[PDB]
């Protein structure tokens, strides 16, 4: 457990690194138009 | 020890077992964003003649 199992005899040594990245995005639009119009009149006229 | 990322020299002992010269370092982010609007309008006109 101190010392180990095996040993380097031969090999390479380097170095390695790794990026990761995510990335989103939403995009909602509503819109609402309503529109009522009511005109209405009435006339009356008699002469006797 | 010899000089590894770091000073110029270093001295270990007989109770240290090992010194290491291996850089190895990580990292993480998380960056979040948004945005919630509301637009209510309403309007009304009455005329009585
Ligand atoms: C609305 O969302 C955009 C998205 O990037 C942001 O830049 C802006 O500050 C937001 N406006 C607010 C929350 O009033």
């Amino acid at each position: 457990d101190d010392f180990g199992t095996h040993y380097f005899t031969s090999g390479s040594l380097g170095g390695v690194y790794d990026l990761l990245y995510q990335f989103s995005s939403e995009e909602l639009k509503n819109s609402g138009l309503t529109e009522e119009e009511a005109k209405h009149c009435v006339r009356i006229e008699t002469k006797k | 020890v010899f000089s590894g990322d770091g000073k110029d020299f270093y001295r270990l002992s007989g109770n240290v077992l090992s010194y290491t010269f291996q850089v190895k370092i990580n990292n993480d982010f998380n960056y979040e964003f948004y945005n919630s609007t509301w637009s209510y309008v309403k309007h009304t006109s009455t005329e009585h003649t």
